[PDB]
């Protein structure tokens, strides 16, 4: 079966830290297209960053160098350092599962979990 | 980033009507459009694939059309079970990015 | 005697991008009155070396290295670019010199069907090195479940193809592509 696990979120002040987790199942993270994809609560879907099968990153202007996806080798695990939180970055966070040839459709991504950035 | 905007933002469909949805990208972006449907309080799910391909495990109703600038989805038969916003997504360039989407209610 | 640039430039088959060639230039007299005094490429971006003083500038070989890419994937053709093409396909080193001449090809390359026949690597395990070469058909591991090179669950086909259509805009139509490589017996 696919399936994905969110995790990670809590709350959290402006400019802190925070971590996400997911033990992946129904395939492996460690040669897969993944991306990162948060939604604020009833807006519009915000593309973050992807991390490529030989670990190729892309990131916009708008949140370059405050997010880190990266991942070991050694663990079955995409993870996310995040740094410089803002209110803007409250998520409802999803880890997208690529496909091949021009299906590059996210198909699978999860339930999200809760990062709410607040004073 | 490249700027995806859909048109109408919101649109109110009786039981069985049909719902299309517009979705334009500011540069070519071929069949390279990926079409979610969230449904309210569950994540985004995909649609369609090279902008005129049904994805695995949706439901055969949804059938759309348009490439390079301007994509297209005719469901030919909007239910009381596809109450829900989609979004569409291009990824043609070195940065991703999604449309603003439509949300959708039975009227 | 002159060059073979004509024999590579107007070649009628072109490789793909993940399975170009690469031919030693040793013994010739060029007359580049035939690359830069003409207007056939759309892209041009010569490195390390000027586009009018290269002709008596001598180097201990030039290579001619030529594949076709997306209209947009010429951008990734670059030292140091980390896009598809430039991180799993084709990499120039980043103290490259050389030049590059890049030119669309729609006319020829893509047809109203959609044209298979061009392809390239989306999974390259790792990156490449300057100027490596690999055509491994090899099955790509997804994840760490075995799949005994195999297609199903974790376990995916490596290699994969362009569509091109008529229909795309300038963003995404085929271009033929030829990089030239020089080494430290030609000149102008």
């Amino acid at each position: 079966e696919v399936q994905l696990v969110e995790s990670g979120g809590n709350l959290v002040q402006p400019g802190g830290s925070l971590r996400l987790s997911c033990e992946v199942s129904g395939f492996i993270v460690s040669r897969n297209y993944m991306s990162w994809v948060r939604q604020a609560p009833g807006q519009g879907l915000e593309w973050l960053s992807i991390i490529y099968p030989g670990g190729s990153t892309f990131y916009a202007e708008s949140v370059k160098d405050r997010f880190t996806i990266s991942r070991p080798d050694s663990k079955n695990t995409l993870y996310l350092q995040m740094n410089s939180l803002r209110a803007e970055d409250t998520g409802t966070y999803f880890c997208a599962r690529g496909l091949l040839e021009w299906r590059y459709g996210q198909d699978v991504w999860g339930q999200g979990t809760t990062v709410t950035v607040s004073s | 980033d490249i700027q995806m905007t859909q048109s109408p933002s919101s649109l109110s469909a009786s039981v069985g009507d049909r719902v299309t949805i517009t979705c334009q990208a500011s540069q070519d972006v071929n069949e390279d459009l990926n079409w979610y449907q969230q449904k309210p309080g569950k994540a985004p799910k995909l649609l369609i694939y090279g902008a005129f391909n049904l994805e695995t495990g949706v439901s055969s109703k949804f059938s759309g059309s348009g490439s390079g600038t301007h994509f297209t989805l005719t469901i030919s038969s909007l239910q009381p079970e596809d109450i829900a916003t989609y979004y569409c997504q291009q990824y043609g360039h070195q940065a991703l990015s999604f449309g603003g989407g439509t949300k959708v209610e039975i009227k | 005697n002159l060059c073979p640039f004509d024999e590579v430039f107007n070649a009628t088959k072109f490789p793909s991008v993940y399975a170009w060639e690469r031919k030693k230039i040793s013994n010739c007299v060029a007359d580049y009155s035939v690359l830069y005094n003409f207007t056939p490429f759309f892209a041009f971006k010569c490195y390390g070396v000027s586009a009018t003083k290269l002709n008596d500038l001598c180097f201990s070989n030039v290579y001619a290295d030529s594949f076709v890419v997306k209209g947009d994937d010429v951008s990734q053709i670059a030292p140091g670019q980390t896009g598809n093409i430039a991180d799993y396909n084709y990499k120039l080193p980043d103290d490259f010199m050389g030049c590059v001449l890049a030119w669309n090809t729609r006319k020829i390359d893509a047809t109203s069907t959609g044209n298979y026949n061009y392809r390239y690597r989306l999974f390259r395990k790792s990156n490449l090195k300057p100027f490596e070469r690999d055509i491994s058909t090899e099955i790509y591991q997804a994840g760490n479940k075995p799949c005994n090179g195999v297609a199903g669950v974790n376990c995916y086909f490596p290699l994969q193809s362009y569509s091109f259509r008529p229909t795309y805009g300038v963003g995404h139509q085929p271009y033929r592509v030829v990089v030239l490589s020089f080494e430290l017996t030609v000149c102008g």
